[PDB]
């Protein structure tokens, strides 16, 4: 009382609990003061960062250096989680999911670390998870069976039937299959393993779907045995519960039982290269659109240890100033040349691994062009040393940084691990991290004292730096399914091995296996929450709204925001001719880049950069509450800045609504070929919301909408546009869209400020107001309760869909959609009930332990629709069924009190998150809840019964009830083929 | 609750 006040308590040398206070250290900038503890009998490291911040934060960190690419440390993270001395039943992880009350709860393999951080507002909660962490983490069970589920292993097809093949199952076999079919990722792996090729860096961490087999159950318990002891560990917390607690938990259940060792795990320096190396390997085809300009080239160089401090956060700097938007030498080097569409995969700083490294490349160019890029590198590299940087953009650098320790994130702890991880891995000093302001006061003096000093950094380590790497890739087009032959003949390789006795032992074993997997077992060793820990009623948000200018309504939002101030504005759609929609999305990306008034872009984002902290335009679709053919369409205008620079803000803004430049032709197709580029390569990593988007076309007004503007139509979209030899009938549009959009017609507005900063603020956003213009297509429009604008389609029918993109993908993405009952609707909280229900007792058994698929559940959204998906899933059809077999479940009842407990803990662990004060109250400005429509929904959550669950899952869920959508990213499937009810695209 | 399934390359 308070946290960071009672931290300065401490003395040096005090013991507590088996530890000593090595160092105390205030970062005020960050509001906290930082503990360094020492465990004396393991030699533990511990780091506290005591804040008065209620979402406190634990996490485990063990140094893993793997020598093969089997993916040893990542399954063994997996592993270490279903089961363990203190709670032996199966699978505590996820069953602890959905009983607490938890902010986070993950686990996380890089390349030489796994780390294991979860956080929780609730103190007795965080006792519960830390107990569960630490006896997993340091005494886990590593039976077989888990092994084989989490990892990999040999299985018939039906595990009852010893008479169908064997095949190869496991999450994190399809886990990392589905990782590499992100082509930037498979990039990004070549990349770190040819540059750092002598030690753990040469392999690849998560697993190499095709040595992931590789892999037994000794040599998982044997990693485990060698790199999970306390004296490889590092300890962290961050928050305000007492730092006493934690030791003692962290002492008395598992540091004691163990002695001093000395870790085999160091990874040693690179030894720098004498010469430059090149090589080529090869990817996957391209999702979906066109085919000579899809080579990816890069350049990269070996840099200091990141564990230099100082040294690494200049040339951290250093590297956003060489490649960080249209002023960085490299942009106007590599991108404004047109050879590609975008920079490579990692470019600037990369300082994961010991040794950080810098990258600079294109893709998407012609392979002849690639001694072109490199030369340009090379003359670039040559400009910089002799010309420079300029000092605004030195300023602006720091302006930026600035913004990024002032913000108030919800969760600051798990970034705070996150960021200093690599650094102690390597036993740096995680708190030099910390001083933020010190490296900024250093690099400011070590500027005005060498007006060169960046010059001679970049001749260093760029242009006399002989350990560089040349990488080029260009896509095979039978690439997974080169892949797959080769998993063919390890399987059979595999199969061709089994002795008699070996083949009825997988046969009983993988009996044994999906056994355990169905027999309902019991979970009472673990410590839980209940519903009555959960609070009644929720904080009230305190609002005012002025209107202003003259009947434009402004919401403004008292918050402690740390000098920052948030602008928020949303202008409707209503007037826009539905000719131009399609086209809106890519007009919000580019309005705000093209250049304003006096500014060109490259003036303007020096302007951006330097006064604000990000303005941006984007399309939002927000449903209605009460009628689900009811919508709200519209654009938000988002910006923030620092409480000093906010009348800038307004004025860029104002500069930005009156004279926008839609004429910077050739900046223009830059920026579409590169959101195309950007649109298509994140297709995978977000499949099954891709594939949900598309599901739900069919069954509402808005998610045909959101198909429109976010989905497979508006990748396909940007595609074509990037495609076009003609730009200009595109660009023509812009305007047209500009009279509809950036007026003050139909308009809305938010502010979130420091209660000191509100009287300022109401000035700046009134004088923007004031200086934009003033003086709808569809039937009809809604007035609704100060007034939305809300378009109606009440003759919209639903209407029943199957669609299958034809992706090259070794997985697939499947997704369920059902038009269900809208928020208002007192059945709404039961099927959020439901759903989590569903997911945690059903579809991730079936899916995902059973299948192998990485991630399966169901979710219901705000706007009534109900969704099953899949994750990287080998399946299909028996997903699907799965879906079908997973309503009949939920129609059967079969299911107990504390299974619809837990499904509650579940759910309002997820609305009851913490919010950031730059976004409360957002839910008010975009949706329209007040706090009376949020109550009156929580306790309907709190009043479903196991009556009300069974009524409303044969209601809603039913065959022929209701409609539903479908869709599937994936390869062929010849089932689906010849079912004419599917449509394939 | 959160962030399920566990990660990483
Ligand atoms: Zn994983």
């Amino acid at each position: 009382a308070a946290a960071c006040e009672r931290a300065l308590q401490y003395k040096l040398g005090d013991k507590i609990h088996g530890f000593t206070v090595n160092q105390v250290t205030s970062v005020p900038e960050l509001f906290l003061t930082a503990v360094k503890l020492t465990h004396d009998d393991t030699g533990a490291r511990y780091l506290h960062l005591a804040r008065e911040d209620t979402n406190n934060l634990f996490s485990v960190q063990f140094r893993t250096t793997p020598m093969d690419s089997t993916g040893v440390p990542h399954i063994l993270q997996h592993t270490v989680l279903c089961g363990s001395q203190k709670y032996p039943c199966r699978d505590p992880f996820f069953k602890m999911l959905n009983r607490s009350l938890s902010t986070f709860m993950n686990a996380f393999t890089a390349s030489d670390y796994t780390l294991y951080p979860f956080s929780t507002q609730n103190p007795k909660d965080f006792q519960n998870l830390l107990s569960v962490y630490l006896d997993a983490t340091f005494f886990p069970c590593l039976r077989e069976l888990d092994f084989w589920q989490e990892g990999w292993r040999l299985e018939h097809e039906n595990p009852s039937d010893p008479q169908t093949p064997l095949v190869f199952k496991g999450v994190v076999f399809n886990e990392m299959k589905g990782a590499f079919t992100d082509n930037e990722r498979i990039f990004s792996q070549h990349l770190q393993n040819r540059l750092l090729p002598d030690h753990t860096y040469s392999v690849v961490s998560g697993g190499d779907p095709l040595c992931i087999p590789e892999l037994t159950w000794e040599q998982l318990k044997q990693f485990h045995a060698t790199h999970y002891h306390p004296s490889n560990a590092r300890f962290f917390t961050y928050g305000n519960f007492p730092l006493e607690q934690h030791l003692k938990q962290i002492h008395e259940e598992a540091l004691s039982k163990f002695q001093k060792i000395e870790p085999s795990t160091v990874v040693p320096a690179q030894t720098p290269w004498d010469k430059p190396r090149e090589f080529q390997i090869t990817c996957g085809p391209d999702s979906f659109a066109t085919p000579s300009k899809q080579t990816t080239v890069s350049v990269s160089f070996l840099l200091p240890d990141i564990t230099d401090t100082f040294e690494a956060f200049t040339l951290s700097l250093l590297s956003s100033l060489l490649t960080s938007g249209p002023n960085s030498p490299f942009y106007k080097a590599l991108i404004e040349s047109g050879l590609g569409t975008d920079f490579s995969p990692d470019v600037g700083y990369n300082g994961y691994t010991r040794e950080a490294y810098f990258s600079v490349g294109l893709q998407g160019i012609v392979e002849k062009d690639i001694e072109t890029v490199r030369s340009l590198i090379d003359r670039t590299i040559d400009e910089v040393v002799e010309k420079g940087f300029e000092d605004d953009r030195i300023e602006a650098l720091l302006h930026k940084i600035e913004i990024q320790m002032k913000h108030q994130s919800t969760s600051f702890g798990l970034m705070l691990t996150s960021y200093i991880a690599s650094c102690w891995n390597h036993d740096g000093d995680p708190v030099e991290l910390l001083k933020l302001g010190n490296q900024l006061a250093k690099f400011r003096q070590c500027l005005q004292e060498n007006p060169k000093f960046l010059q001679e950094k970049v001749k260093q380590y760029f242009k006399n730096n002989q350990h560089k790497l040349t990488l080029s890739m260009r896509p095979d087009d039978k690439y997974h399914e080169k892949q797959a032959q080769v998993e063919a003949t390890k399987l059979k390789q595999k199969v061709e091995a089994l002795s008699p006795g070996d083949r009825q032992q997988i046969y009983e074993k993988g009996l044994e296996l999906r056994s355990q997997q169905s027999k309902p077992q019991d979970a009472s060793c673990l410590p839980a929450l209940k519903v009555s820990d959960i609070e009644p009623t929720i904080p009230v948000t305190e609002l005012d709204v002025v209107l202003t200018a003259g009947d434009i309504p402004v919401q403004y939002c008292a918050q402690p925001t740390n000098g920052m101030v948030y602008f928020r504005a949303f202008s409707s759609l209503n007037t826009l001719p539905e000719e131009l929609r399609p086209y809106v999305p890519l007009f919000c990306s580019v309005l705000t880049k093209l250049g304003c008034g006096l500014l060109d872009y490259r003036e303007q984002a020096q302007q951006i950069e330097l006064k604000t902290g990000g303005m941006s335009a984007s399309p939002h679709v927000l449903p209605d509450d009460s009628h689900m053919d009811t919508y709200e369409q519209g654009v938000l205008f988002s910006s923030l800045c620092l409480d000093r620079n906010l009348p800038d803000m307004m004025q860029l803004w104002s500069e930005i609504f009156n004279n926008p430049c839609f004429e910077e032709e050739e900046h223009f197709k830059v920026l579409v070929k590169m959101t195309a580029q950007e649109l298509a390569n994140g297709i995978p990593d977000s499949g099954h919301l891709y594939a949900s988007i598309r599901a739900g076309r069919t069954l509402t007004p808005a998610g045909d909408l959101q198909e429109t503007f976010s989905g497979m139509d508006q990748v396909r979209l940007m595609k074509r546009i990037a495609e076009m030899t003609d730009i200009k009938p595109i660009l023509r549009k812009l305007p047209r869209i500009k009279k509809h959009l950036l007026n003050g017609d139909n308009m809305r507005c938010s502010v979130n400020a420091t209660p000191q900063q509100m009287p300022q603020t109401e000035k700046a956003v009134e004088d923007f107001l004031r200086s934009i213009g003033r003086s709808p297509v569809r039937p009809h429009t809604v007035e609704k309760p100060v007034i939305r604008k809300l378009v109606m389609e009440p003759t919209f029918k639903p209407w029943q869909m199957k669609t299958h993109f034809l992706m090259p993908f070794p997985v697939n993405y499947v997704g369920e959609c059902i038009r269900t009952v809208p928020y208002t609707d007192p059945d709404h909280a039961s099927l959020k009930i439901l759903a989590r229900l569903m997911t945690a007792k059903f579809l991730h058994t079936e899916i995902r332990e059973k299948g192998g698929a990485y991630g399966g559940g169901a979710k219901l959204s705000h706007n009534g629709i109900f969704t099953l998906y899949s994750y990287r899933d080998p399946n299909t059809i028996e997903t699907l069924q799965s879906f079908g077999k997973a309503v009949d479940w939920a129609k059967s009842g079969k299911f107990t009190q504390q299974d619809i407990d837990e499904a509650k803990l579940s759910v309002f662990s997820t609305v009851d998150a913490p919010v950031a004060p730059s976004d409360k109250g957002m839910d008010h400005f975009l949706y329209g809840l007040s706090d009376e429509m949020k109550q009156a929904h929580r306790e309907q959550l709190f009043a479903v019964s196991h009556d009300k669950l069974l009524a409303v899952s044969d209601r809603y869920l039913g065959t022929g009830k209701s409609t539903h959508g479908l869709a599937i990213l994936g390869p062929e499937n010849p089932k689906i083929a010849k079912d004419p009810s599917w449509i394939i695209r | 609750q959160k962030l399920v399934f566990f990660a990483e390359d």
